[PDB]
RNA sequence: AGGUUUUGCGCGAGUGUUUGGGUGUAAAACCCGCACGCGUAAUGAAAGUGAACGUAGGUGAGAGCUUCGGCGCAUCAUCGA
RNA sequence: AGACUAAUCGAACCAUCUAGUAGCUGGUUACCGCCGAAGUUUCCCUCAGGAUAGCAGUGUCGACCUUCAGUUUUAUGAGGU
RNA sequence: UUAACUGAACGUGGGCAUUCGAAUGUAUCGACACUAGUGGGCCAUUUUUGGUAAGCAGAACUGGCGAUGCGGGAUGAACCG
RNA sequence: AGGUGUCCUAAGGGGGGCUCAUGGAGAACAGAAAUCUCCAGUAGAACAAAAGGGUAAAAGUCCCCUUGAUUUUGAUUUUCAGUGGAAUACAAACCAUGAAAGUGUGGCCUAUCGAUCCUUUAGUCCCUCGAAAUUUGAGGCUAGAGGUGCCAGAAAAGUUACCACAGGGAUAACUGGCUUGUGGCGGCCAAGCGUUCAUAGCGACGUCGCUUUUUGAUCCUUCGAUGUCGGCUCUUCCUAUCAUACCGAAGCAGAAUUCGGUAAGCGUUGGAUUGUUCACCCACUAAUAGGGAACGUGAGCUGGGUUUAGACCGUCGUGAGACAG
């Protein structure tokens, strides 16, 4: 229903959507991984850059 | 019994501010007593807009300030109760001293790189304390977005509510006389 | 399954709680539906007379 | 109700735009096409299995309509449309009534 | 109260029982005392009961607020500039119809009385003409006056 | 839903009266209306162009339109809680000038004259009206104008 | 989660670090800036076009100031560009 | 016989979809202070329900704007009980 | 617009409180924003429709009860104070 | 007490001349009623239709010319939230009529009608089909038409006695409450019946009451339930008195009867048919009166009737099924 001067809602919550709902709480562990890695790349290229052109 | 309207009416206006700032304490306990101990209607005033709300104390540009030193305010003091901003179409700066709550970054360098310096609210009371060749300005009250919004309704040519702008939202049937009729 | 039909019992004292508002008249009334002959030719004369009062004070002297 | 068969009336053509004479008759709308999007769409819902997909109107309660007058003009060649009111019985060009020759 | 006798009584400032004030008759006021008859009783006063009406519940309005008289410099400040500077000098203007009547009689706050110490006639509520209470009595009001002040 | 068409109810209020139907007079056809005067609204039923709605047959307004054959009038219409303001076209058969203001621009006059005479001379005046006041004092003569002493009668049947 | 009005706060023709990168006493705190979102320009179905005659206009009110002649904020009514 | 199909039949029993939907009945947790209603208008497969106007509270702002009024008086219109 | 600077609307300049031109009150001026509950009502004096009538059914103006205690009518939602 | 879903190329627009319904007096056939003449005639006629208003050198009636029933958009009025058929006054064009002033944007005024989506026609010669051009096709922009009568606008046939759920005393079927039309009972007047004789015994035309053992009218209490016919058994109360006590009156000789008063102390039956309440017969007797108590009385009985589920018939229905048969 409608009472006063709105917008007209349109909020797509009409399938179960409690069961695909992904939160970001290991954001910041995520973080620490990604850094473990490129410096053990950065090991294994030794005098290499770790890129390329 | 006696017979009346009304009864325990309260006043309409605040008496006091509802920021918790300390500073602006300071400043509300010097206008009250420059307000009971002199007989100047402009520290009266000034004590009020101490009270009001963002809404109810719009910014004041540099342009506008311009507008009213003409015909003989050349040598005024400007007073507002405000923020003062900056204005990128006005060139060339005029020479002038003004008494702000606050000035943005931009606007304060202008004016003194003119010849002209800033004061504070507090500085002003020592130097005028009964507010002798000043102007007082206000900036427009009505110049906000949602304004435009209120008392909508049928032949008022108000805003709508609307999520997006296009030829698909609410433009053909109360719009135009040829889908039914028009508003 | 019967009801009442139709009342105008409290109808008065709920006008009067607010008072009964007489619109403020102004100065200057509206334009809108006056006869558009005379509007034509009405904003001309005003256009003419702001022409002069000004010249006023650089010739003319009416 | 009977009207003439020809009229003179304002024409708005880009030349006359002034009183001509106009030829009268009757409008008959055409007939639907199979390729109007409306068609087309309403052919695409009806395919498959579901059965009928859209109201059919049943409940009549008119008996007459809006004669709709064809004019046209006899030197440019455009043409007006006037609607008229509900009738039962209408034609052009039928037999001016008379006066006073009551011979029953 | 139907609504036109009852906003007739807030014009004369009769708001609660018991409430008293001067009138000036003119054919203005005389229609509007009329048709709110079944509420008032009212005659015509004597020295005596102007004298000690101001003496004893004489109260100003001043700023709005309500002041007992104990002192004529209370009187000079609020009607000086109509030459009205002591308490004899109100008593003259009241009880002599004078040319500031209307200034002098809206200074003074509704008068605030008792129930009569004697009681009232056996049916209170009809006309003093049929042996009630109402309307007008004439010089019979100042009997009235004594026993509710 | 009862039957609410536009001049339901106007039976007598829209009739002209007994020994008046026939031929208008041409005095209304001849007078003049500028903006700003006040005309009283009065329909006239053997006129039925330009005629004005049955709740404005007996109210005032002011004029603010003059065009070859009417007069655009503005009245006041009472609708519930607050006023709204009504403009309304009507045929110079149905107005007529009104006599409300007259006697306004009879005292005005009649004070700046007063006013101007007494400056003149030296002697103030009053300038505003008074309600009537109580009579005053005065004697009556008995000579010549004895009394009659009057007595209720007695019961009687008159048929 | 998405709207709206009102109160407090920062900056203000701009505003928003945290998708990501640097760093760390390690899920904290601290630092960085390429894009991007909202705002800065509207109107038409569309092809398209796109905001100063004037000290950014005239008239009536208007707090405050004033060299006492006047200047006139916000806002309201009205005629124009 | 709508009879019987594990005390179950005008369509058995068990788990899941499932916290199925209800304009309908029941309940809904400390104190003090100030203000204080409606059962009426228009539209709706509307009549035990909604939207819309009215009645109510709260926040303010403009001046503390010679400003108003369920009233009397004077002059002057309309009405068919 | 008129045969016509003749009119019509809007104005400059000047004059008029030696009194800003009925009574009483002002114990409450104007404008805005956001929103709650309600949308089954009933009783009475006077005026009134249907019905033999009804503690029956239906309307108009005003006052009440609902939402309200206190003194009377022994008792008694609506009566008198 | 009545009306509408239409009707009209004139029954729309302009101009001009005339006066209507009816009455009196006259004229071959001709008369109550044919056609002709004069006088009087305030509308008593006519104006498409229901009713109200309006109209006399017209708005009636006859004659002459025509298509303002046309084009482009805005303002205002009624119902009204001042949202969505009908009406009013101007502006800008092109016309019609009259010598002219003028009048004309449909019918003398108040009723005579229809959104979104889709289809179809008229209009400019206009915009787009997104790699580029030209011709077909499709899509837009402005105005009408096809219709929703439940008329602010779903696309729609029954049965349930085999039945289900959420509710309602906002709403029926029983007691109780207000009323008393109808039912029952009681008075007043006096034309008349009574052999003469209004009132021994009666009472026409009229008119005033009472009662709640009839039946209606209403819907206040009860739908998270107050056990719904009749009989049997048992107690008590009312009086509008059938019998019994003691009395007044008569068209009361005796016998038998009829009207009235005080009076509820005491009684008021045995059976055939019917489920019966009610009724109708046979017989005895002093008499075989009328009523209430939640239409007294089902944790007092009974279960014949009514009113669940099985079954038959008649009428009805294509059928499932219906019937205060
Ligand atoms: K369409
Ligand atoms: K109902
Ligand atoms: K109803
Ligand atoms: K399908
Ligand atoms: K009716
Ligand atoms: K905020
Ligand atoms: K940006
Ligand atoms: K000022
Ligand atoms: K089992
Ligand atoms: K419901
Ligand atoms: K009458
Ligand atoms: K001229
Ligand atoms: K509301
Ligand atoms: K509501
Ligand atoms: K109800
Ligand atoms: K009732
Ligand atoms: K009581
Ligand atoms: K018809
Ligand atoms: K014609
Ligand atoms: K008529
Ligand atoms: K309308
Ligand atoms: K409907
Ligand atoms: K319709
Ligand atoms: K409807
Ligand atoms: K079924
Ligand atoms: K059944
Ligand atoms: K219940
Ligand atoms: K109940
Ligand atoms: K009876
Ligand atoms: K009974
Ligand atoms: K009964
Ligand atoms: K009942
Ligand atoms: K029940
Ligand atoms: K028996
Ligand atoms: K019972
Ligand atoms: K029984
Ligand atoms: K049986
Ligand atoms: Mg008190
Ligand atoms: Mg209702
Ligand atoms: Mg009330
Ligand atoms: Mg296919
Ligand atoms: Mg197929
Ligand atoms: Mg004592
Ligand atoms: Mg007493
Ligand atoms: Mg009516
Ligand atoms: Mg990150
Ligand atoms: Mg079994
Ligand atoms: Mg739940
Ligand atoms: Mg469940
Ligand atoms: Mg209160
Ligand atoms: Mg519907
Ligand atoms: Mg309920
Ligand atoms: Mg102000
Ligand atoms: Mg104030
Ligand atoms: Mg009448
Ligand atoms: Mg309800
Ligand atoms: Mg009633
Ligand atoms: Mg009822
Ligand atoms: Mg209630
Ligand atoms: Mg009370
Ligand atoms: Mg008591
Ligand atoms: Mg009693
Ligand atoms: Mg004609
Ligand atoms: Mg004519
Ligand atoms: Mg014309
Ligand atoms: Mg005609
Ligand atoms: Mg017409
Ligand atoms: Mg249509
Ligand atoms: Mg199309
Ligand atoms: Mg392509
Ligand atoms: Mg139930
Ligand atoms: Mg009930
Ligand atoms: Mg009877
Ligand atoms: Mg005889
Ligand atoms: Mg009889
Ligand atoms: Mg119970
Ligand atoms: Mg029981
Ligand atoms: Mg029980
Ligand atoms: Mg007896
Ligand atoms: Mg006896
Ligand atoms: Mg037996
Ligand atoms: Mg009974
Ligand atoms: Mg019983
Ligand atoms: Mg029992
Ligand atoms: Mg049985
Ligand atoms: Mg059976
Ligand atoms: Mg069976
Ligand atoms: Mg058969
Ligand atoms: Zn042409």
């Amino acid at each position: 229903a409608i009472k006063h001067n709105q917008q007209i809602p349109n909020n797509h919550f009409r399938k179960h959507w409690q069961r695909r709902v992904r939160c970001h709480f290991d954001q910041p562990g995520k973080k620490v991984t990604r850094r473990l890695a490129r410096r053990a790349k950065a090991a294994a290229l030794a005098p290499r850059p770790v890129d390329k052109l | 019994g006696i017979d009346l309207r009304w009864k325990h009416v309260r006043s309409s206006h605040r008496k006091a501010p509802k920021s918790d700032n300390v500073y602006l304490k300071l400043l509300v306990k010097l206008y009250r007593f420059l307000a009971r101990r002199t007989e100047a209607p402009f520290n009266k005033v000034v004590l009020r807009r101490l009270f009001m709300s963002r809404i109810n104390r719009p910014p004041v540009s540099l342009s506008r300030i311009a507008r009213n030193l003409k015909n003989g305010n050349e040598k005024k003091t400007v007073v507002v109760v405000a923020t003062v901003t900056d204005d990128n179409r006005l060139l060339q700066v005029p020479k002038m001293e003004v008494a702000a709550l606050r000035f943005t970054a931009k606007a304060r360098a202008r004016i003194e790189a003119a010849g002209g310096r800033t004061l504070t609210l507090d500085q002003l009371a020592l130097e005028k304390p009964t507010g002798a060749n000043t102007l007082l300005l206000r900036g427009p009250k009505n110049a906000r977005e949602a304004v435009k919004h209120f008392g909508f309704g049928p032949h008022k040519h108000k805003k709508p509510y609307v999520r997006s702008k296009g030829r698909k939202f609410e433009r053909a049937r109360g719009r135009r006389r040829s889908r039914g009729f028009k508003v | 399954a019967k009801s009442k039909n139709s009342s105008q019992h409290n109808q008065s004292r709920k006008a009067h709680r607010n008072g009964i508002k007489k619109p403020k008249t102004q100065r200057y009334p509206s334009l809108k539906g006056t006869d558009p002959k005379f509007r034509r030719n009405h904003r001309h004369a005003l256009h003419g007379t702001a022409k002069a009062l000004k010249e006023f004070k650089e010739g003319k002297r009416e | 109700v009977n009207v003439p068969k020809t009229r003179k009336t304002f024409c708005k053509g880009k030349d006359c735009q002034k009183h001509t004479l106009h030829k009268v008759t009757q409008y008959k709308a055409g007939k639907a096409s199979a390729f109007a999007q409306g068609k087309r769409r309403y052919d695409r819902k009806q395919s498959g299995y579901g059965g009928q997909t859209k109201p059919v109107f049943h409940k009549k309660a008119k008996t007459t309509k809006k004669i709709v007058l064809r004019l046209e003009c006899s030197v440019c060649k455009t043409k007006k449309q006037l609607p008229l009111k509900r009738c039962k019985h209408f034609e052009l060009g039928g037999d001016k009534k008379t006066k006073g020759a009551a011979l029953v | 109260i139907p609504p036109k006798p009852r906003k007739i009584l807030q014009l004369l400032r009769l708001r609660q029982i018991n409430n008293g004030v001067f009138v000036k008759v003119t054919k203005a006021t005389a229609e509007m005392i009329k048709i709110v008859e079944p509420w008032v009783a009212y005659g015509y006063p004597n020295l005596k009961s102007v004298r000690e009406l101001i003496y004893k519940r004489g109260y100003g309005k001043v700023n709005g607020q309500r002041i007992p008289l104990t002192d004529n410099a209370i009187i000079e400040e609020n009607l000086g500039k109509y030459g009205i500077i002591c308490i004899e000098d109100l008593i003259h203007e009241i009880f002599t119809v004078g040319p500031n009547f209307k200034q002098a009689a809206n200074f003074l706050w509704p008068f605030k009385l008792s129930n009569p110490n004697g009681g009232f006639r056996p049916r209170k509520f009809k006309h003093f003409i049929e042996g009630g209470d109402l309307g007008n009595r004439e010089e019979h009001i100042n009997a009235l006056i004594r026993a509710m002040n | 839903g009862h039957a609410a068409g536009l001049r339901s109810g106007t039976r007598y209020a829209f009739s002209r009266g007994f020994r008046k139907h026939g031929q208008i007079p041409l005095s209304t056809y001849l007078r003049t209306y500028r903006v700003g005067d006040i005309v009283d609204i009065k329909v006239n039923g053997a006129v039925q162009k330009g005629m004005p709605h049955k709740f404005y047959h007996g109210k005032t307004g002011v004029v603010y339109n003059v065009t070859k054959s009417a007069v655009g009038v503005i009245v006041y219409k009472r609708v519930k809680h607050r006023y709204i303001e009504k403009r309304i076209n009507v045929r110079i058969e149905h107005v007529k000038p009104s006599r409300s203001r007259e006697d306004f621009l009879r005292r005005v006059k009649e004070n700046a004259e007063l006013k101007k005479k007494a400056k003149a001379e030296g002697v103030p005046v009053q300038l505003k009206r008074q309600p009537a006041m109580p009579r005053e004092a005065h004697t009556v003569s008995i000579a010549d104008n004895k009394p009659v002493t009057l007595a209720p009668v007695a019961y009687e049947t008159t048929i």
